[PDB]
């Protein structure tokens, strides 16, 4: 499944599983902890769409699992996120796609 | 179909604007006259050890031509500068004083454009041409006839010194292969041109023959100017290349070209013998061939001038 | 075998021949018609002799008999041999001619041909000295390779002479503009005579042994290998033929560079030939980039390997997809 | 191909082809293309459509070239009609030698006197039938 | 480990610089995926921090600045530079009112009419569902503001002349910033205010409303400043082109109105006789180019208004004043003084810098000359088709980028899709002028040269050949341009379209190109015909059939090209026909195997035998080749007027071609019937086109003059063909009817007397 570990608890009643686009400060961590992708690094929060499945299935499931307004360590197995191959250069093969996506709005 | 042609006042606007702009550019820009060439050469020549900007440019072009790339680039800036300078020195009844003053001014303009090393760049570029006709050769020949105008002795002496020091056989073979491939009169080409003229220029909304007539005229003018001044040493060098490993006899090849020209003109006359009336295109071709032969014969005089 | 050929052969060192008069004393005197002389190849060192079985062909110096090697020119009368000089054997009297990229074999015939006259062109003394030095170096390398094969199969050689020859050759081919043109011409002449092939064979023989000879004798073997690699690097620079040969043997060069010992020299040779020949990158396979990536992990961080990778990324003014993808998928995902 | 074709006609044909074939590869069959052209106001003859199908999966420029080749006869007929109208513009529908010279000068071809005399002889003043024959050429 | 602390290490800094160089090389020349990977590695924030940090190491800061533009805006800047050549100025109400003078205007200000394709930037993402690629997004306005602030800080530091340069040297302090600002300037990042501020910083006193140029700079900084000056000159040229387009639109509208009024007056007027002819000379009877030239002949008697002539003269004088040919506040004077001072200051050892500086100087003084050179590369597009022209420019830039990158697998598909989009683009066939000016023919020729160099990518070659042939069919000027490059197509030139087909398409549909054919092309085609002998078709070799001593496919293609070259507009050029028949007969190997052995009837019988024996059948190809050969032999025959005039050369050629092939063989070939019906397949049998070619050969060579001969030829072959057509009166029936109407009917009409 998707490992969930809260870091910045917040509101739990609101849920982004309605099926609308949500703005989240999504960041990615490698198997060894390297920050291969971060919203702060891009200097702009990432807009994630719920239901459209534009993002990876594992990433979308992790984002939907976390309720709106709370931040948690949404660690995802590489098999469901990007597979064994992963990104051609960003993600090395057989590297876990650890995520720390934080829900900001929508 | 002329009566059915699309009128100008009933046409798409963009096509009308483009056609009018093209016509205006052709009729004005080409006819437009700019004398900035002398302006620029002198202003950049102000030079106000440390080489002059003209000296730096000449050295840069000499270094570029010295490379054994076996090819010539476009060199648009080289075309621009060659046109600037060649026209510069080309700035060229009257009493003796006026003629002497004009000669002194021409000598000063040459020396301003000669001491920097223009003769060396001419020799290097001609050697690197490898007998390949094109705009490069025409530009360098124009620049040479500009620098060598008036039969300057210093330019010829420095050219002889450069030839002796370099001792490179490339220049002779290059010039031989270059002037060997010069086009002559062709009866097939003339008949093709006549048929094309009979087709009609107005149909479907210069001449292939003697296309390089001006090119050969300028080349033989440069060769005559090289032989100008009764410079016996240069005549001996051109006759036999004793210093060079391989000697190319320019006399034999220019005589062969003269033979080719005489054959072409004789065949032209034989074709035109039947028709008493000479056509306008035929008259123009005859005049161009006559001018080419006149330049060739003047060059031959300058070869044979002196004892 | 004597054979007249045109093209680049006339500009090679294999076409250089020296005429030695019959009398050793006053060998520098002017040549006269009918004077016996001996022709010896500068590059090969074998004097030409009119052997009965082989006709007109090069013969060994030890077997170069005076009668067999006695040659004369038939019309201080001629200048540099430019005049018609029919080659005739003194003992036999046969006229040298041809029998059959034009290349006709040279043989001796009783009657010959009406066009047997040949013109001789004088060569610079520097070129003759370079040819003699190249022949001497080739002989020394052949002797060294013979000794290497001799002691290769026996567990327990002029090392100093080989090192001195390598140093002299490196000084000859030391990069400094006519100097670059002269160096390129010297490298081309050396490659035409087979110096590059001999150097490659010596390098392979050295790489065969991982350590044989005496303890003191084998101490300088690493220095000899380094000198040979430096000579190969010097020959590769400013030589299109050397670059093409290295591109053809790119797999062997990569395998040699994969070795820990003297990896820097092989890497420099590979970089130089890749710069000289852009086609090496196109013909390169994934093993080359894999070895380049592993070099930093194993040998350590080095700017030379990264510069080689930069050269591999873009060559001939264009970007090749294969090498770019290999470099982006080999070390970039790891980020180590 | 369609160098002499009108720009408006070319644009209309391009729009019709794009509407008929959304893929842009010209997969519309000859019969379907003819039906679309007929629905666009240019009704194609059945015999002409059959001949075009027999002569001919082809991109739009090929269809434009085929249409221009088919309509070249119409262009020739229009040119002949224009020449007939120009000839009729003269006195009594007949162009004299002076009228022919003026027409040649207006056309810009700069026809010589010998050419004008030959044209007059082929067509002293020509008649209406002679002018029509000269225009037809 | 801080990056700043590695400056004095002398090893970590060098390694980091080498890593930056490797990243730049990987991201160089497109490679958007590798650029995105490099951005992910740098996290798109480290580069900004390094740029904003003045204490970063010199080489490291230079590498980061280079990577900032090499991995983000390199593709955009390359596309902008490629599209800068095409000065397309579509009509627009805002662009209709444009003036060169607002004193001289500032370069690179105001609305530009150039239809450069917009730069497309994709936001970087590394969490999307991974299954070409667009360039990664850039801060744009924020990046432009940061670059402007850095340039201002560098200018202030240079003015202060502090002994602590940024990065440890002046080169590291100024060169990367200048390169970055130039890269974003060629991409159009800055607006009017930002470029005005940049110009003021470069030279505040020159552009009134010290400087960077006044302050001493190294060779690289001087080269960057010269590049900036070249961009300013290009912007001034673009402004001149925009003003010229606006004046062209206004003057074209005025001339349309005046021409309509003049035509109405001429139609109303009838008394004038000579004046009527004079008006008709410039009227619609003349071609539009001739009318435009006549209306513009008042330079320095034409039927034009005096007021409009004076207005045009004043506009031309204003243009001359703007170019400053003949009258450092002026921009051209400023750059001229700058290059003169740089040349006279000291010797510059960089050839590129001095070459670029000299280019700018001649560029600056000769404003009119550049305008003339850029005049052909200028056109006005329709306002309605602005989107179509933008798509054209984007596709052309895509093809140019593909050509820049090395050809390889999974990349020819993008070029083929681009070519399909160009073909489907409306402006490609509507207006050939953009096609010629954009260099699309040059780009397709370059990519064809690259792929051909064994055909590695046959689909790419076929698509390129189809595009080139379509381009020649577009207009006659395209055909002439292809003729100018025809030598490469004849020298280089299996299956599908071939470059020789492009050459044939260039030759056809025009007598001017057909007449001017050079003898080298005929010699090459004759050599190819000779080489066709003692060979086999590649299709036949693939099928495993034994070689027949020649290749019907390539030989037939070459022969069809020859017949296209000789036969244009129905007539045949005497010189071309004579030379082609002479070169054909000089080598007997180019003819059929029967001709030297055997006869035409024997060849037909053999072809029928192979047809009976078990769309790549050999018999049909052999019959088609023989029919093409006889048709080509009869096509170059002298016309009726040549025979009537009794020309010696024409009579000799006719006699030679008549004796080459006997008439009885032609009658025997025609006498062979056809299986008119189930209907058979004409792709593997004797097509009626062969009979049509035979009849045309007989008519153009022998001719049926005697009544007995006409009756005999009507009875033999003609009568069975007519009977078969009547019985079958179906693809076979249509082919028979076409053959009858194309060959039998004209010959019957001619032989009716």
């Amino acid at each position: 499944g998707v490992e969930i570990e809260t870091i910045s608890p917040g509101d739990g009643r609101t849920f982004p599983k309605k099926g609308q686009t949500c703005v989240v400060h999504y960041t990615g961590m490698l198997q060894n902890g390297k920050k291969f992708d971060s919203s702060r690094d891009r200097n702009k929060p990432f807009k994630f769409r719920i239901g459209k499945q534009e993002v990876i299935k594992g990433f979308e499931e992790g984002a939907a699992q976390m309720s709106l307004g709370q931040r948690a360590k949404l660690t995802c197995t590489p098999d469901v996120a990007y597979g064994a191959t992963g990104h051609p250069g960003v993600i090395p093969p057989n590297a876990t796609l650890i995520f720390d996506v934080e829900l900001l709005n929508l | 179909a002329c009566f059915r042609m699309t009128p100008l006042y009933n046409l798409p606007t963009h096509r009308a604007c483009n056609m009018f702009l093209e016509s205006y550019k052709a009729a004005w820009i080409l006819t437009e006259d700019h004398s900035f060439e002398d302006r620029m050469i002198d202003d950049l020549s102000k030079a106000g050890k440390k080489p002059d900007p003209l000296h730096q440019l000449v050295l840069h072009f000499s270094r570029t031509a010295l490379t054994e790339k076996s090819k010539l680039d476009e060199d648009y800036l080289y075309m621009a500068y060659a046109d600037i300078m060649a026209k510069s020195c080309h700035l060229e009844e009257v009493s003796f004083e006026e003629k002497e003053m004009e000669k002194q001014r021409l000598l000063y303009q040459q020396s301003r454009l000669h001491t920097r090393g223009a003769a060396e760049m001419v020799l290097q570029m001609i050697s690197a041409c490898k007998g390949e006709t094109g705009a490069m050769v025409s530009s360098t020949l124009k620049l040479g006839i500009s620098i060598l105008n008036g039969g300057n002795a210093e330019v010829q002496q420095k050219m002889l010194d450069y030839l002796k020091d370099k001792k490179e056989v490339g220049f002779f073979q290059s010039i031989q292969a270059l002037m060997q491939t010069c086009s002559v009169l062709d009866l097939n080409a003339f008949e093709r041109q006549n048929k094309a003229e009979g087709l009609g220029m107005v149909n479907e909304d210069g001449e292939k023959v003697m296309a390089d007539d001006e090119f050969t005229q300028d080349l033989f003018r440069f060769l005559q100017l090289l032989c100008e001044g009764h410079n016996n040493d240069f005549q001996n060098y051109l006759r036999t290349q004793t210093g060079n490993t391989t000697t190319i006899n320019i006399i034999i090849c220019t005589v062969d070209y003269l033979l080719r020209l005489q054959e072409s003109i004789s065949d032209f006359y034989w074709y035109y013998s039947g028709k008493d009336v000479i056509e306008e295109q035929g008259k123009r071709n005859f005049s161009k061939a006559m001018s080419v032969a006149k330049q060739v014969f003047n060059s031959l005089t300058e070869y044979i001038q002196g004892p | 075998l004597v054979y007249y050929e045109g093209g680049a052969v006339c500009t090679h060192a294999r076409s250089l021949w020296r005429l030695e008069p019959l009398r050793i004393s006053w060998s520098g005197s002017h040549l006269r018609w009918g004077q016996p002389l001996r022709i010896r190849h500068v590059t090969t060192g074998r004097y030409l002799a009119l052997t009965e079985d082989q006709g007109l062909v090069v013969v060994d110096a030890c077997k170069a008999h005076t009668k067999a090697t006695s040659f004369c020119f038939r019309v201080p009368e001629i200048k540099y041999g430019e005049s018609l000089c029919f080659v005739q054997h003194v003992a036999s009297g046969l006229w040298l001619t041809y029998a059959a990229v034009l290349k006709k074999k040279a043989i001796l015939h009783q009657e010959g041909h009406m066009d047997d006259a040949l013109f001789l062109t004088r060569c610079q003394q520097e070129e003759s000295q370079a040819a003699r030095m190249i022949h001497s170096t080739a002989g020394l390398y052949n002797q060294f390779i013979k000794g290497l094969d001799s002691f290769s199969g026996k567990p327990r050689l002029p090392i100093e002479a080989v090192i001195l020859s390598l140093q002299d050759l490196i000084g000859y081919f030391e990069p400094p503009q006519s100097k670059l043109r002269s160096l390129r011409n010297r490298q081309s002449l050396f490659q035409e005579e087979g110096m590059l092939s001999l150097v490659l064979n010596c390098i392979d023989r050295l790489n065969v042994y991982t350590t044989y000879a005496g303890e003191e004798a084998a101490e300088s073997w690493k220095e000899i290998v380094n000198l040979l690699y430096e000579l190969l690097a010097s020959l590769i620079r400013g030589n299109r033929a050397n670059c093409a040969l290295f591109s053809t043997n790119l797999d062997w060069v990569v395998s040699k560079l994969d070795r820990l010992e003297a990896s820097s020299g092989i890497l420099e040779v590979l970089y130089c030939v890749l710069i000289e020949s852009p086609e090496v990158l196109n013909i390169i396979q994934e093993n080359h980039i894999k070895s380049i990536i592993s070099l930093l992990d194993k040998h350590g961080r080095n700017h030379k390997v990264l510069d080689v990778l930069c050269s591999l990324c873009v060559c001939n003014g264009v970007a090749v997809r294969s090498n770019q993808d290999l470099i982006t998928e080999n070390l970039l995902p790891g980020r180590e | 191909m369609a160098d002499q074709l009108t720009e408006e006609q070319i644009a209309e044909f391009k729009e019709a082809f794009s509407l008929f074939d959304k893929d842009g590869d010209g997969t519309i069959t000859t019969k379907a293309l003819g039906t679309v052209m007929r629905s666009l106001g240019q009704n194609p003859t059945e015999a002409e459509l059959q001949d075009m199908i027999n002569e001919v999966t082809i991109d739009f420029p090929a269809f434009l070239t085929m249409m221009a080749r088919k309509m070249k006869d119409t262009d020739s007929e229009e040119e002949i009609r224009e020449a007939f109208r120009v000839f009729d513009k003269d006195g009594n529908g007949y162009i004299s030698a002076a009228a022919l010279r003026h027409v040649m000068t207006n056309l810009g071809e700069k026809l010589t006197d010998e050419e004008v005399d030959e044209m007059i002889r082929e067509a002293g003043q020509v008649n209406y039938e002679a002018f029509v024959q000269m225009m037809t050429a | 480990m801080d990056i700043l602390e590695l400056s004095e290490r002398l090893d970590l800094q060098r390694f980091h610089s080498h890593t930056l160089r490797l990243y730049r090389a990987v991201c160089a020349l497109g490679n958007n995926r590798v650029a995105h990977a490099l951005c992910s590695h740098v996290d798109q924030a480290q580069l900004l921090h390094a740029l904003e940090d003045a204490h970063l190491p010199g080489p490291l800061r230079a590498g980061y600045y280079d990577l900032l533009i090499s991995i983000h805006l390199e593709s955009a800047c390359r596309s902008r530079r490629s599209m800068l050549s095409e000065y397309i100025v579509p009509l627009t109400p805002e662009t209709r009112a444009i003036t060169l003078f607002p004193r001289h205007g500032l370069p690179g200000v105001g609305v530009t009419t150039s239809l450069r394709p917009p730069h497309h930037f994709s936001p970087p993402c590394f969490v999307a569902a991974l299954p070409a690629r667009l360039s990664p997004a850039i801060p744009l306005e924020a990046l432009r503001d940061k670059a402007l602030r850095m340039l201002g800080e560098a200018v202030r530091d240079g003015g202060q002349h502090a002994r602590d340069p940024v990065g440890g040297s002046v080169e590291f302090q100024f060169v990367p910033v200048l390169k970055l600002v130039s890269t974003l300037l060629v991409m159009g990042i800055f607006g009017d205010e930002d470029v005005k501020q940049i110009l003021k910083m470069i030279e505040p006193e020159v552009f009134t409303e010290e400087g960077l140029l006044q302050m001493k700079l190294p060779e690289s900084v001087k080269l960057q400043m010269c590049n900036l000056l070249e961009y300013f000159c290009d912007q001034e040229l673009q402004h001149r082109v925009e003003s010229l387009a606006a004046f062209a639109e206004r003057y074209v509208d005025k001339l349309q109105a005046n021409q309509r009024s003049r035509y109405a007056l001429l139609m109303r007027a009838f008394t004038m006789s000579a004046a009527e002819t004079a008006r008709r000379t410039r009227e619609f009877r003349s071609p539009p180019q001739e009318q435009i030239n006549m209306l513009l002949h008042f330079k320095d008697d034409c039927p034009l208004p005096e007021d409009i002539r004076q207005d045009l003269q004043d506009f031309h004088q204003d243009l001359l004043a703007h170019c400053g040919i003949q009258l450092p506040q002026s921009l051209q004077e400023l750059v001229s003084h700058m290059v003169v001072r740089w040349a006279q200051e000291d010797y510059v050892q960089s050839p590129e810098l001095v070459r670029a500086m000299f280019s700018l100087l001649h560029r600056q003084y000769d404003g009119l000359g550049e305008l003339l050179r850029a005049l052909p590369r200028a056109y006005t597009i329709s306002p309605s088709s602005v989107e179509d022209t933008m798509s054209l420019l984007e596709c052309l830039g895509q093809i140019r980028s593909l050509l820049i990158v090395q050809m390889g697998p999974q990349e020819e598909n993008l070029m083929i899709q681009s070519i399909g989009n160009i073909m489907n683009n409306k402006v490609f066939y509507q207006h050939p002028n953009l096609m010629r000016a954009l260099g699309m023919h040059e780009t397709v020729m370059e990519v064809m040269v690259n792929v051909l160099g064994e055909i590695r990518f046959p689909k790419m070659v076929t698509s390129c050949c189809r595009f080139l042939c379509y381009f020649c069919r577009i207009s006659r000027q395209n055909q002439r341009s292809m003729f100018d490059h025809l030598s490469y197509l004849l020298e280089n030139s299996m299956q599908g379209s071939t470059p020789l087909d492009v050459a044939a398409a260039s030759v056809i549909d025009n007598n001017e190109l057909a007449l001017a054919l050079q003898e080298q092309d005929l010699e090459k085609v004759v050599s190819y015909l000779a080489g066709c002998g003692l060979q086999s078709c590649p299709m036949l070799l693939a099928k495993g059939y034994p070689d027949i001593g020649w290749n019907p496919c390539g030989g037939e293609r070459y022969l069809d090209f020859l017949r296209f070259a000789v036969f244009v507009n129905g007539e045949s050029v005497e010189e071309n026909a004579n030379v082609v028949v002479r070169l054909l007969i000089r080598k007997p190997e180019c003819f059929g195997p029967a001709l030297r052995g055997s006869g035409l009837l024997a060849a037909i019988e053999e072809a029928i035998r192979i047809s009976e024996d078990p769309r790549v059948h050999l018999g049909h190809a052999i019959m088609s080749f023989y029919a093409a050969l006889i048709d080509l032999l009869g096509r170059c025959a002298p016309e009726m007027h040549l025979i009537q005039a009794g020309k010696g050369e024409a009579l000799r050629i006719r006699a030679i071609l008549r004796s080459l092939v006997p008439l009885d063989d032609l009658v025997g070939i025609i006498s062979l019937p056809l299986q008119i019906p189930v209907q058979p397949k004409m792709s593997a049998s004797f097509v009626p086109d062969h009979k049509a070619s035979m009849v045309l050969f007989l008519d153009r060579v022998y001719g049926i003059e005697n009544q007995d001969f006409l009756l005999h030829v009507l009875d033999v072959g003609f009568l069975p063909d007519m009977r078969a057509a009547a019985s079958l009166d179906t693809e076979m029936a249509l082919a028979l009817n076409r053959y009858l109407c194309l060959a039998v009917l004209p010959l019957i009409t001619k032989c009716a007397p």
